[PDB]
């Protein structure tokens, strides 16, 4: 019943990066271990014992415990080492587990490309209005969106889906989703996406006209 | 054997055992080497002792609480010279099987638990004193038998140690109890376990008997856990209870050389009566107390409370009062429809602590809830499992439901528990214990003047706790009894639910008890006893449970005759009148031998000196709680006993019991299986029916 | 020398009561022992139960403690888990898994199967986004695809898979009807502003859903 404090829930790093991952039991036990698992596969056993280094896993992982501090090290990375891990202490109690740590890239400070997209007809038969705001090639994370109908600030009826590890330059895209009424779609006809990013520091305004 | 037949083929292995009877236990054992040249210590027996105790942080407190094992027992097996066992054998329950591994890793934490603070020395001390009174105090010893086992232990040990078998302890060996706990691993385990539900699954068999059982390993994973991975959760070890074991001596007969207890203090607090031992001169004591208090049968909520207070009281002083009960005094706390019936018994060294520690313990009173609801919920399961019970017990309850002043149902009592709340019973508590009347059975070797001084020194701390003050002598009422209208035979039925059994009770008032009255109503009894076991279950072939006799209730006599069968009850009730007709003419057909016989009968029936103190003083005690004293009724009722006729229990018999009887109080009580005037409601019943007197005190 | 054959795990309903194989080939469940877990889709892992098949020890998580009826076939070598009071957080995907023997050590796995008890099914609707002469701006363009609507999720593609890199078919977020909801996208140059109309590839596998969608301004 002694959970486990998984931290962080995710970070970045670059091949050949020394890569330390802190998981925390609610209480001072020993009995840890910390997996691996790439998305729609079975998982693997990377530390046993919180120490010591399953066989069938590359040299490139240890593990430490320190008091309660319950650390997987990683000495380098690779570009394969981009996976979600899971740390778990397993005693005869109920065996819970962390929400997942995923291990990403470092790369220098990217600004985005950034898109939009107008609906189409069809979803205004379907009872739909949206528009996708795609920010592009950016890393590091850290950017601003923000919806405008006729210059008027909108929050509230948006989502962030973000892609995974590019396969061009290992950057991230990200997608913003201003879902309207058409009684607010035909009405105001300027669609602006405020973005303003780390690296585009100076802010970009893609816009339309309906 | 130089070596143990156990050569680590067979060690890390369960069983799985099908039995003929439905029951369910798991086996625990370890081999380990002789010891018993090392008497000295006996650690194998003190492991026996710290297996099987029952106290603070202990294992089986936890086990309990974890709702999986019933019981255990552990300690040394002998087997032969070189090897010995270590055994553990549990019962099982339904949730028991799934747990099975838990279970053995709180065995392990217990072995940690002794791993870490390693071995003790005060409880072998402890142990060592208690054993040696154990063994200086015996009681006897069967003629059959003993000789067989001290020549069981002949072959073993100098003729000095023969007597002194194990129950005297030299020396001290932690090498001992560390080889001990060495041998308690993982490595050394063998498991056995037993369920009905092996069916199908055990091929191997045994070679003898034939029945079947497997190999079937342990794997690893489940071993390595255990060992390397070792903590503590809520698990401490027992405390001490020394409390001056000293004072065993006699004490010899003083001027106040009576044979019956003396009131020696009476207030409007208390009463005190005291009695040492003439007869046993034993080296023990038994008191006996009672509180009284107006608000015990105030209501059925108010009873509800009291029953609760007293039943999680005795919840909680259980874990603590256990270990000191080991010591070898036992009690009882349990109730009276009018106060609270406290049982101390034991030796004489300790009971002034030990009873300070209870009352100062009782007085200050605390309520867990869930440990309130699981009792409540406990409770409530037995008030309406008494749908389900056997009719004689049905039968003495609407007796004595009916025969009384005030009487409330138990299905009221169902109907209330939905108000039993913490804040209500917490606010009746202080309200109950402040204003109270005590009364006091002292018996053994004592003194009056330090019993006077210890009890006045409890009523104090009664007082230094909710100030305390004395009842009223006018609430000091007790519950008359009915008087039926001289002529009258009443009938009415009720229906079981669950039992397709039929009670009945036949109630018959006679009298008070007067001292002819005794004799007439135990005489007459047994005259109607023996033909009754000749006729009832041989010829008239009613029953099984099947009995007659006196009743002994707020000091009024009476009769009955209990019988449950499954029957129709005025069919019963016409045979009952015609064994009525068998003892009527068989009063009249009595020769003077069959007199001299019974009456000699009844004689050694009633004479008998006690045989412990506790026995005595339980008929005192009886005589209490009816407040007769009557403390030589024995020699007077048997003085008059001899001193009657044949015609004497004739004048006895036809007013009462005749059909054209003038005195005939004839009143049945029919329970029904699942299958005169009528009684609509029983207050209504009750309300025009008189009321017998009380008796003077002497 | 491992082998977790796991499978049976479909779709259902709640109230159902269904059982769970676990073919654990290669070892014996009367040696070390194999565990169930709780992987809801874009969640964290749960270990849900534990059967021994030596002792019949069985062993609950606190969430579903009782519920859950784990047993096991020592003839067979196979476990089973009958599972009772079925609720709608009960879609996941579960694993039988080899424990070995260490401390925490579970290294073997099985490939899985989807356990899914479902409020709604719905097949995925498949309209194009239209980057028109309006979203024209800047030398930077692209051109996209809109899916919305639809349980488990919409493999979406450009020109049958053809172009991959650059391409990016953002993930699914659940909208408020318990239904998904992603985009798929695709950079283009404003030179191919009218020069080649791409068409997006739907397929969604359990709805069968095949769109071949153009976009055009």
């Amino acid at each position: 019943d002694i959970q486990m404090t998984q931290s962080p829930s995710s970070l970045s790093a670059s091949v050949g990066d020394r890569v330390t991952i802190t998981c925390r039991a609610s209480q001072s036990v020993s009995a840890v271990a910390w997996y691996q698992q790439k998305p729609g596969k079975a998982p693997k056993l990377l530390i046993y014992s919180a120490s010591s280094l399953y066989s069938g896993v590359p040299s490139r992982f240890s593990g430490s415990r320190s008091g309660t501090d319950y650390t997987l090290t990683i000495s380098s990375l690779q570009p394969e080492d981009f996976a979600t891990y899971y740390c778990q202490q397993s005693y005869f109690n109920p065996i819970t587990f962390g929400q997942g740590t995923k291990v990403e890239i470092k790369r220098t400070v990217a600004a985005p490309s950034v898109f939009i997209f107008p609906p189409s007809d069809e979803q205004l038969k379907s009872g739909t209005a949206s528009v996708v705001c795609l920010l592009n090639n950016f890393y590091p994370r850290e950017a601003k969106v923000q919806w405008k109908v006729d210059n008027a600030l909108q929050s509230g009826n948006s989502q962030e889906s973000v892609t995974e590890q590019d396969s061009k330059d290992s950057t991230y895209s990200l997608s913003s989703t201003l879902t309207l009424s058409k009684a607010d779609y035909e009405k105001h006809k300027v669609y602006a996406c405020e973005v303003t990013h780390q690296g585009l520091s100076s802010p970009v305004t893609k816009s339309f006209n309906r | 054997f130089p070596e143990h037949p156990f050569q680590e083929e067979h060690l890390k292995q369960l069983y799985k055992i099908v039995p003929i009877k439905d029951i369910r236990n798991l086996y625990v054992t370890f081999p380990i080497p002789d010891l018993q040249k090392y008497y000295k210590s006996n650690p194998g027996h003190y492991l026996g002792h710290l297996i099987g105790h029952e106290g603070p942080g202990s294992l089986l407190s936890e086990l309990k609480s974890k709702g999986w094992v019933n019981t255990l027992v552990g300690g040394q097996k002998e087997g032969a010279r070189g090897f010995m066992f270590f055994i553990i054998n549990v019962d099982l329950t339904e949730e028991g099987l799934l747990h099975v591994e838990d279970i053995i890793l709180h065995m392990f934490q217990y072995i940690q638990k002794l791993r870490a603070e390693g071995p003790q020395e005060w409880v072998f001390q402890e142990l060592k004193d208690l054993n040696a009174v154990a063994f200086r105090f015996k009681d006897k010893e069967r003629p059959r038998g003993y000789t067989s086992k001290i020549a069981g232990i002949l072959h073993y040990y100098p003729l000095e140690e023969v007597l002194t078998a194990e129950y005297l302890l030299e020396e001290f060996r932690p090498d001992l109890i560390e080889m001990v706990l060495d041998k308690l691993r993982p490595e050394n385990v063998r498991v056995a376990i037993v369920s009905k539900s092996f069916e199908g699954k055990t091929d191997r068999t045994e070679e003898w008997y034939g029945t079947q059982y497997k190999q079937e390993a342990i794997p690893d994973e489940v071993i390595k856990k255990w060992q390397n991975a070792d903590l503590n959760g809520k698990f401490k070890l027992p405390t001490k209870n020394e409390f001056i074991p000293t004072n065993f001596e006699i004490l010899p007969l003083e001027k106040e050389a009576t044979p019956y207890p003396a009131l020696i203090k009476d207030t409007a607090m208390s009463k005190l009566w005291f009695k040492q031992d003439d007869k046993f001169f034993l080296p023990k004591a038994n008191l006996n107390f009672e509180f009284f208090s107006p608000f015990a049968y105030v209501d059925p909520l108010h009873s509800n409370m009291a029953y609760l207070y007293l039943e999680l009281l005795k919840d909680s002083l259980n874990e603590y009062a256990y270990a000191a009960e080991l010591a070898g005094l036992s009690y009882d706390l349990q109730n009276t429809i009018y106060g609270m019936y406290l049982s101390v018994k034991g030796y004489n060294d300790k009971q002034p602590i030990l009873l300070k520690k209870i009352i100062e313990k009782m007085a200050t009173f605390e309520i867990d809830e869930k440990r309130f609801e699981i009792i409540k919920e406990a409770y409530m399961r037995s008030l309406n499992n008494f749908r389900a019970e056997q009719p004689h017990q049905h039968a003495m309850y609407y007796l004595r439901l009916l025969m009384t002043e005030v009487a409330w149902t138990k299905d009221e009592l169902k109907e209330a528990l939905d108000d039993v709340t913490l804040p209500r019973l917490k606010a009746f508590i202080p309200q109950l214990l402040s204003r109270l009347h005590i009364e006091a059975l002292l018996h053994g070797n004592i003194t009056k003047q330090a019993a006077l001084g210890i009890m006045q020194m409890v009523e104090d701390t009664l007082i230094e706790h909710a100030h305390t003050k004395p009842l009223l002598p006018s609430q000091l009422v007790r519950y008359r009894e009915v008087q039926l209208p001289d002529r009258g035979w009443f009938v009415y039925q009720q229906r079981n639910e669950v039992h397709n059994n039929s009670g009945i009770e036949i109630y018959y008032q006679t009298d008070m008890q007067s001292t002819s009255e005794n004799m007439f109503l135990e005489l007459f009894a047994q005259i109607i006893s023996e033909p009754a076991f000749n006729t009832l279950r041989t010829k008239e072939q009613l029953g099984y449970i099947v009995f007659s006799g006196p009743r002994r209730a707020n000091g009024i006599q009476g009769l009955r005759f209990i019988i449950q069968s499954e029957k129709p009850p005025h069919y019963l009730e016409s045979r009952v009148e015609a064994f009525l007709i068998t003892m009527e003419k068989s009063i009249e057909d009595m020769t003077e031998e069959a007199f001299q016989k019974h009456i000699q009968a009844l004689a050694i029936r009633r004479l008998d000196k006690p045989k412990k103190l506790s026995a005595e003083s339980a008929k005192y005690w009886g005589e209490i709680i009816s407040q007769q004293y009557n403390f030589d009724r024995d020699n007077t009722e048997v003085a008059y006993l001899k001193t009657l006729t044949k015609e004497d229990i004739i004048k006895f018999y036809k007013e009462m019991l005749a059909v054209d009887a003038p005195r005939r109080h004839k009143v049945s009580v029919h329970v029904l299986a699942r299958e005169p005037e009528v009684i609509q409601n029983m207050t209504e019943f009750k309300r025009g029916l008189p009321l017998f007197p009380l008796v003077k005190p002497h | 020398e491992v082998q977790l054959v796991e499978s049976g795990g479909g779709l259902v309903q709640p109230g159902g009561s269904l059982r769970l194989s676990c073919a654990a080939s290669g070892f014996n469940i009367s040696s070390s022992s194999i565990h169930w877990v709780r992987q809801a889709p874009g969640k964290g892992l749960e270990w849900v139960a534990s059967i021994y098949s030596y002792s019949g020890s069985t062993y609950y998580a606190d969430s579903v403690k009782g519920r859950f009826t784990i047993s096991a076939d020592t003839s067979k070598n196979t476990a089973y888990l009958q599972m009772n009071s079925l609720r709608a957080e009960d879609t996941a995907v579960y694993y039988c898994a080899r424990h070995y023997s260490a401390v925490a050590g579970l290294d073997y796995w099985g490939q899985g199967t989807l356990v899914t008890v479902f409020n709604q099914i719905k097949p995925p609707s498949v309209f194009p986004l239209a980057p028109s002469s309006k979203s024209t701006s800047g030398g930077t363009a692209a051109l996209g695809c809109l899916v919305k609507d639809y349980p488990e999720p919409v493999t979406v593609s450009w020109n049958s898979g053809a172009l991959t890199s650059g391409v990016h078919t953002f993930p699914a977020v659940l909208q408020s009807s318990g239904l998904y909801s992603l985009s798929s996208v695709v950079t283009v140059p404003s030179s191919s502003l009218g020069t080649q109309t791409y068409i997006c590839n739907v397929n969604h596998k359990p709805s069968n859903t095949k769109v071949d969608k153009k976009v055009e301004p």
